[PDB]
């Protein structure tokens, strides 16, 4: 079967894009369900999951091809609700970027609506679901609960400078620092919860900038990385070439010019 | 030529900002200091209780914020606007809390332009009437009179207050000097004396001929009664008062009908043309308003066409604000909306650190101004350049990152000053489109971020249709605006278009972008906003010493 | 049931007895003919093309865009042009496209393959698929590249898509943009009047035929013509636009040396009275005799009849076209008078003329008569019994109109010069029976 | 030339070696019978005119119009008003005007005549000719007269003509009016996803082909399938609409038991690979490869058929209709980040489901995705290779939606669930060839 | 001039649909108590002011003190339920010929705010502004009263 390549770049922060893409991100830390459902608000830990329709099995389906074809996950099979996790992201060499959280959830989980934006980046999913999903993202590389965290609402801090003790600026301050340890006792909206959910200690500044995927001049540098950039210039250019006429002769067509790429 | 500095130019922002801050610093302490530390808010807080007492009903509590928190829990910061030393807070550059950028808009609503020749064909043909330079000054007496609102033909009429009305006006241009000079210049926008750098003059003049026109400005008060739709319609009623009284016409003949034709809809030149039913609206709203007719309403051009930067910035300014902040912030939603979407693009002088850096490199590169090839491989090279360079810049000064927090303004910011310096490398504003797209392009690479959820609607579909020749893609620039299909939706990007749109003529060294009727329309000094210099009024409106039109003080009481 | 004698624009018999039915727009091949070539049939500014290219004007309105000229000459090529815009827009071989050089190279006339049409929901796949046709030839003949071909695309296109019209374009039809409709049914209603003077060739009959057939097409694809209704208004089409027992023509030429408009509301109710239309009713004290109706809708058409001979008669005295509107009023509040019976369209044409009148005399709005149309806000009210008038009067101007056929529709008449429905309605309406 | 092989929505093969252009909207015969039924078909709510009147409801929106109740029962007399409108609006003895009551009384389907839309210039005259002989029907059955016909008759037509549209009225069609068009050529784009799912009768696999169908033939309207782009809107329509060589049905049925949006894009990647569309064009250092595509058109329809199956295998698994616009945006940016190559419609497809996404999960505007359609300021930007995604995704949706198929769009599903291009339009469209 | 800008500026919008899409796609419970702290939230809201982000900035409360929203409702319990300051009380107004007892049948137990945007916005602007400012201030509104994502589905 075709094998995936997945991004270019050869620095480590494309290598890092590529463990992010592929799934391939270690574990650093252990986050319980019970702490996990607190955090994420929609249910007391414990209860039942809340249903938005019937299951599956309970009402019948259409005589549709697609749905005899396609599995519904255990989460849409039940009739879940569709709810969400929410993550903001330092641009102070956070492991995960917003749009490198959406590849990682479209590449590796099942019936997932991810969605990117600059200071948010949300996965919206069948509850059980999107819970086994931000597990993943949570306890893996991808998170330093420092540079990154739960917000579901006022999110306002990704392109701030960090407080003094490095944790990115959370109008609501629903995590902070105690005995070294990230702790978080309000859910992701603000509200006060009824324990103290710890996720382990920050990255180190070198950690993070080993782990991180995104490119700044305190790292590696995006100049720098040609690859990255060739490709920028091949896909804006044929999507130029092919907007005018969707054929080989318009990728000479007057108006192109000299154009030229670094590695290719 | 303009050499790039040593000292970016958006360092004398910071440092007024953040007196005595290290500006490499990359961590700051938290205070959690809440509203209380912003006079504008606390002043805010006190209104909102005045309010509330009045009226017995609750309105702004900065406490009902969510979260138990008060805005304010990081450092409220105020802006400078750009070229200028005022510095102001943030809600001071809301266009409901701004009087002079709402009269930049009411100056562009109650625009209208109309041909004479037709109108005076009307009367030499149908009743065989001479038209001469007396009968044109009768005339042109007679429209200021009615045009405010006021009676000419009838008896036991009604009008309207003169102190009310006293913003409207009529003037007429011509590019006919010898009929230029015989009317009072009271009455005459004067192109010679307005476009007097680098031959403007003459080229307006060529462009126009020997055709006269009308430029008529309705009252604000009523554009802000009703629409943009009462424009074209009221300068035709008042305009076919004045012929029917200068001419010694019938009072209502056959041939009244022919100059209302010609004065609303043959001779007529709208600001913009009606948008379709999800976002219906009337003519000469934001919505119909092309990039090429917005970059010839500013007027820097005339001033000073050799810095094409300067100019260019000043049509960014324009745009954004009224495109963002009035257009889609109020017109298509509402609320809080939309103003630091836009300040990001006039203050702090930041597009200007990022743009005149661009110009310095396609000038070593390219050379002169407008001479730099048009073709995708130069988009390519100026505007990855440009954005790589401005990225930088956020990364190197954390405070700068800070003030463009949103990924939507430093997506706008960098791709604007990368299609500005393609547009005045060049001299063409299609290739400045596909550098914008460039730009947006390698930042989201870079970063792993680019805006908000639905910033690169237009931008994933931009590079494929800045070339498109199909229907309702394939357009030029100039003559693509807020109704273009991609375009019709979203903040940070309809202003800055119009921006590089003025940059590839500014760098051409062209008088006018798309319309030279609209471009001496808007010349004359006798509109209440100087549209010769945005950023200047934008603070004076911020500052409170911005005097619109359209108040009506006169007509209401006031008491304890 | 009812019949018809037809005649033609002269006055000659063409068909006796013929039904009513056989008239109808949903019947007579004739007119799904014109209808079907108004749809579908666009004309190409060739020559606005190249001055909007060369001296960059796009868009119109003085608008100029400095640098972006474009040195093409498509004039000078319009016979490679014509033929390359048919192999793009021709559905087979052989089939109903047509692409015809006129003006020695300055317009084109394209006929786009009904099927086009029929494969759509509206009737704009004709503007659009020649703006594309024209687009790619001159692409192609001129070695266009990325950055300028846009320009070109706007002097075919004008400012579409900032504009949801070809607004300062060179592609042309005598209908407008759907969006322009006023309400449900009223595309073939939005045909301006010196449009339809041109069709005609300014001659007046043939007018009053064009501009009749096309306005009740618009009536019936309004709903407005179902059950009883239909007979109201296929008697109005017949009697007003397609000359119904001579009664027109004959109208016309018997008030035409000293007749004015009285003397048609006289010669009107002479021939309802004779030819058992009407009757007396009751007779006042004072001798007045109040008239009734004995086939309503049959005296609606005899009304419609001399409304339209009125207009002959009076505005091909004044050879102008303004008295259009008074002509209208006048003829139906003076046989109201006259009778006790109500006039054309029960008020709804003397009532359009009285706004039609102001319309063309005022500071509000209008103009003179050649800019109205079944579509506008001014001239809509009648269900297609005042617009041929207007149209007809349009026609019989000779020359006191600033907004004049020859002046706002001149490819108009290039076009469709040479198009036999146009040129000879009446005799091809009757030969499709 | 190009051929197909067509296949059903079961997976089986139908027909093979079919030329691309036996598909095309101006020549399949299916087709254009499908663009046909959508433009003369209307669903009459006679529960609806019923409840109007004896609740002086007239208009909706919680209007009540005090004493001007109409005690009128015509779902008691559904079969003689339904006779009496096929009587007013068929044009000729066994022609194919047809009316069905449907709902034991509550509903009709009314397929006006042909002829109606052929004598007109848009596809209004079955909702206006409709609407006119239930008026009529109406008035007739319950001996109405002066002063009450007008409250009946705004029953029927809603506010029309205050409103242009027929707002509050009981007349539906799966069109909206013209001057809802954005642009030229849009009236079969204005399909609400809504209405899409049941014509299907959340059939995915018809869907895809019911909405790729009209889309494609709005492009065509539009002028945007002339020459070169003539085949690229083909083959997507083909490819993404059409299950062509069984494509989107098999990767579909390859990834639906354990596949993500991601396993999709690799399998569009492997199968242009081995089918010849795309080659390795250059390596890198790092040894990522960059592809250049060997048929471009082709290889947009490979994206297009990838883009569909990913849309199934996401919104499938989650059984919600919300993830299309997510599915959409990342198949392609991936499939670009995975190749060097542009994804589907050269980023428009991306671009269209970035302000999707936006406009589906904030305060702006849009709504959920059955809220969409090819008319919609967000959803029109790609020609056609978006909203057949976006129509299957609501046709998955087992029940997360406030605005639903079954909340706005029941009496769509009763009134095209017997009718054969609908049930079965991919096997309609192969017989057709 | 304020007769007309009084009309333009208002528009009508039901809460039941609201209150539906809560239960159905959320599970949340709608009560008086979570009405009345979404009474609070809109009326801080919609003359323009903050509820969520940081570093807003907002139109100054003098220049928009006739904007404010309230309910409405056939439903006598939950009206007498909720602070009068942001209930149109149908009963007092409408005591006359037993107006009051004909407006409660005709609404019946739905929920319906009476939205009125500032005079100033529909001046700069248009009557178009109306709907769509009202709407973005009850959506910011909703997600603050009832904690859900500031922007999903
Ligand atoms: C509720 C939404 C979803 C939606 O449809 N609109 C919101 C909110 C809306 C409200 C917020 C007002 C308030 O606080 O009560 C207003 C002002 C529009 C209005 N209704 O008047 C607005 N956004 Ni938003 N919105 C903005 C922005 C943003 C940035 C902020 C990121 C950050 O790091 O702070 C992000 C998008 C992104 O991540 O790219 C964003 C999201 C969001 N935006 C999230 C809420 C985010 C949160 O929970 O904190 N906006 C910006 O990026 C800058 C301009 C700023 C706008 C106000 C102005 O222009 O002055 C405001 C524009
Ligand atoms: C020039 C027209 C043709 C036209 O299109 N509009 C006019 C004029 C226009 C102007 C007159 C302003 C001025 O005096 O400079 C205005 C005010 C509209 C405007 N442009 O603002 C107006 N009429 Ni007029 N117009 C009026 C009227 C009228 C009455 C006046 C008859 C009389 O005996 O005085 C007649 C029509 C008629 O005979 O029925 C009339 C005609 C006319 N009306 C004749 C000029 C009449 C004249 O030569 O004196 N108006 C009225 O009948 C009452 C309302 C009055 C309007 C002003 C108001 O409502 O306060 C004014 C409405
Ligand atoms: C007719 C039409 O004008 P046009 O013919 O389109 O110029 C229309 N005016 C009016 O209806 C003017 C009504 C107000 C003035 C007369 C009051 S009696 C309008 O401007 O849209
Ligand atoms: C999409 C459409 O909304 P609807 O889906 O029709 O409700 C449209 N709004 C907008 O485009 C909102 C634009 C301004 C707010 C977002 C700026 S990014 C409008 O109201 O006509
Ligand atoms: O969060 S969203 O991108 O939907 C809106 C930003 S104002
Ligand atoms: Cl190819
Ligand atoms: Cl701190
Ligand atoms: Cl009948
Ligand atoms: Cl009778
Ligand atoms: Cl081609
Ligand atoms: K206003
Ligand atoms: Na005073």
């Amino acid at each position: 079967a075709y094998t995936p390549q997945y991004y270019p770049g050869s620095s480590h922060v494309a290598v890092n894009r590529r463990k992010h893409m592929s799934g391939d991100v270690e574990k650093l830390r252990t986050v319980s369900d019970d702490d996990l459902v607190a955090a994420l608000g929609h249910r007391a830990p414990g209860a039942d999951y809340p249903s938005t329709h019937p299951p599956l099995a309970e009402m019948g389906e259409p005589d549709c091809p697609v749905r005899q074809m396609v599995e519904p996950t255990p989460g849409a099979a039940a009739g879940d609700r569709v709810r969400y996790s929410q993550f903001t992201d330092s641009m102070y060499s956070a492991p995960s970027i917003p749009y490198f959280r959406s590849y990682y959830a479209a590449i590796n989980f099942r019936g997932v609506d991810p969605g990117t934006l600059s200071g948010r980046q949300i996965v919206e999913a069948r509850e059980r679901d999107m819970e086994a999903q931000c597990k993943a993202a949570i306890e893996s590389e991808m998170t330093c609960p420092a540079l990154a965290g739960l917000r579901g609402c006022t999110v306002h801090g990704h392109s701030l400078r960090l407080a003094e003790d490095g944790m990115m600026f959370d109008m609501l301050q629903r995590t902070h620092i105690e005995g070294g340890n990230v702790i978080e006792d309000k859910d992701q909206v603000g509200v006060p919860i009824d324990r103290k959910v710890n996720l382990g200690k920050p990255m180190s500044d070198a950690e993070a900038k080993k782990r991180t995927t995104i490119y700044r001049t305190d790292g590696v540098k995006y100049r720098d990385e040609e690859e990255v950039l060739d490709h920028v210039h091949l896909v804006h250019h044929r999507r130029t070439m092919y907007g005018y006429r969707p054929e080989t002769a318009a990728e000479t067509a007057p108006g192109v010019g000299p154009v030229t790429y670094h590695t290719v | 030529a303009y050499k790039y500095p040593s000292e970016k130019l958006f360092v004398e922002a910071l440092k007024s900002k953040f007196a005595g801050l290290d500006l490499s610093d990359q961590k700051v302490k938290y205070v959690r200091a809440g509203y209380l530390q912003n006079a504008r808010k606390r002043e805010f807080q006190a209104a909102g209780e005045r309010v509330a007492e009045q009226r017995g009903m609750q309105q702004y509590d900065v406490n009902v914020h969510l979260g138990g928190m008060t805005l304010g829990q990081r450092q409220l910061v105020p802006y400078k606007l750009s070229t200028r030393p005022d510095i102001v807070e943030g809600d001071d550059l809301h266009y409901v809390n701004n009087p002079a950028m709402q009269q930049m808009w009411d100056d562009m609503k109650r625009t209208i332009i109309v041909g004479m020749d037709l109108a005076h064909e009307t009367l030499e043909k149908r009743l065989g009437k001479e038209v001469t330079p007396e009968s044109i000054a009768g005339y042109m007496e007679a429209v200021n009179h009615t045009m405010p609102g006021a009676a000419i033909v009838q008896e036991h009429m009604v009008e309207t207050h003169p102190g009310l009305v006293d913003d409207c006006y009529v003037k007429m241009f011509t590019g006919d000097d010898e009929l230029a000079d015989e009317i009072d210049s009271q009455y005459v926008i004067n192109i010679n004396d307005l476009f007097d750098k680098e031959g403007q003059n003459e080229k307006l003049k060529a462009a126009i001929g020997k055709t006269t026109w009308q430029a008529v400005h309705i009252p604000t008060i009523v554009v802000r009664c009703c629409d943009g739709g009462n424009t074209s319609r009221w300068s035709a009623m008042q305009i076919g008062m004045s012929f029917i009284a200068a001419y010694n016409m019938c009072a209502g003949e056959a041939a009244v009908a022919d100059l209302a034709f010609a004065a609303k809809h043959a001779a007529a030149v709208q600001m913009a043309e009606m948008l379709p039913a999800r976002r219906a609206r009337s003519p000469n709203e934001p919505g119909g308003l092309s990039f090429g007719y917005c970059a010839d309403m500013v007027q820097t051009l005339r001033v000073k066409p050799e810095d094409p930067v300067w100019y260019t910035l000043e049509v960014v300014a324009c745009g954004t604000m009224l495109y963002d902040q009035i257009w889609l912030g109020s017109y298509m939603s509402g609320g809080v909306g939309f103003t630091q979407y836009a300040t990001a693009a006039y203050t702090n002088d930041v597009l200007d650190d990022f743009t005149y850096y661009g110009y310095d490199y396609a000038l070593n590169k390219y050379g002169d101004d407008g001479t730099a090839p048009n073709d995708l491989a130069t988009a390519t090279d100026l505007a990855t350049e440009v954005t790589l360079n401005g990225m930088e810049c956020y990364e190197d000064y954390p405070t700068l990152l800070e003030d463009h927090f949103g990924g939507s303004q430093r997506a706008g910011i960098l791709a604007a000053a990368s299609a500005c310096t393609t547009g005045i490398a060049t001299g063409n504003s299609q290739v400045a489109l596909s550098a914008w797209y460039m730009s947006m392009y390698v930042h989201k690479e870079g970063w792993g971020r680019l805006g908000f959820f639905g910033y690169d609607l237009q931008d994933q579909c931009g590079a494929t249709n800045v070339c498109s020749y199909q229907g309702d893609e394939g357009c030029c620039l100039e003559l693509r605006g807020a109704n273009y299909p991609n375009y019709a939706m979203n903040v940070g990007h309809q202003g800055e278009y119009a921006g590089f749109t003025g940059s590839a003529h500014a760098g051409a060294h062209d008088a006018y972008c798309c319309n030279p009727l609209i471009k001496v329309c808007f010349a004359d000094p006798s509109l209440v906003f100087d549209f010769s210099y945005i950023r200047k009024e934008y603070a004076k409106g911020a500052m409170r010493t911005f005097r619109p039109a359209g108040e009506r003080s006169l007509v209401i009481p006031a008491g304890v | 049931a009812d019949t018809i004698d037809l005649y033609d624009d002269r006055g000659k018999k063409l068909k006796g007895d013929v039904d009513l039915q056989a008239v109808s727009p949903l019947k007579n091949s004739a007119i799904l003919s014109m209808v079907n070539t108004v749809k579908r049939t666009v004309a190409v500014n060739l020559a606005g093309i190249e001055k909007a290219c060369k001296n960059a004007s796009y868009g119109g309105q003085s608008r100029n865009i400095p640098g972006r000229e474009v040195d093409i000459d498509p004039t000078a090529k319009a016979d490679k042009i014509a033929a390359r815009v048919k192999e793009l827009i021709q559905v087979e071989k052989g089939d109903d496209t047509e692409v015809t050089v006129l003006g020695g190279g300055k317009f084109l006339r394209v006929a786009a393959p009904t099927r086009r049409i029929e494969a759509g929901a509206e009737y704009v796949a004709g503007m659009t698929c020649t703006a594309a046709a024209l687009t790619e030839a001159l692409r192609e003949e001129y070695n266009l590249g990325l950055y300028d071909t846009p320009y070109v695309k706007n002097a075919v296109w004008g400012t579409y898509p900032q504009t949801m019209d070809m607004k300062g374009g060179n592609v042309l039809s005598v209908l407008s943009i759907p969006q322009n409709d006023e309400g449900l049914g009223f595309a073939l209603r939005n045909i301006m009047a010196n449009h339809l003077a041109m069709l005609s060739q300014r001659n007046a009959m043939n007018c009053a035929a064009i501009s009749s057939i096309l306005e009740h097409c618009g009536v019936f694809e309004m709903g407005q013509a179902i059950g009883l209704f239909e007979r109201y208004q296929l008697l109005a089409l017949a009697y007003q636009g397609l000359n119904a027992n001579n009664m027109v023509y004959e109208m016309t030429k018997n008030n035409g040396k000293t007749g004015t408009i009285g003397t048609v509301v006289q010669e009107t109710v002479g021939r309802a009275l004779d030819d058992g239309v009407i009757s007396v009713d009751k007779t006042m004290p004072s001798g007045y005799k109040v008239y009734k109706a004995n086939d309503v809708c049959m005296w609606n058409a005899y009304c419609a009849a001399g409304t339209m001979a009125a207009t002959m008669v009076n505005c091909g005295a004044l050879r102008g076209a303004q008295a259009v509107s008074s002509t209208l009023l006048y003829f139906n509040d003076m046989i109201e008078k006259e009778t006790s019976l109500p006039g054309c369209d029960w008020g709804r044409v003397e009532g359009t003329a009285v706004g039609f009148s102001f319309f063309s005399h005022s500071i509000y709005g209008g103009g003179g008569p050649g800019v109205f149309n079944g579509n506008h806000v001014v001239t809509r009210h009648s269900t297609g019994m005042a617009i041929p008038c207007v149209a007809v009067a349009v026609a019989l101007d000779a020359g006191t109109q600033m907004f004049s056929p020859e002046s706002t529709s001149a490819i108009v008449l290039d076009t469709f010069q040479d198009v036999p429905i146009m040129m000879n309605p009446l005799k091809e309406v009757a030969a499709a029976v």
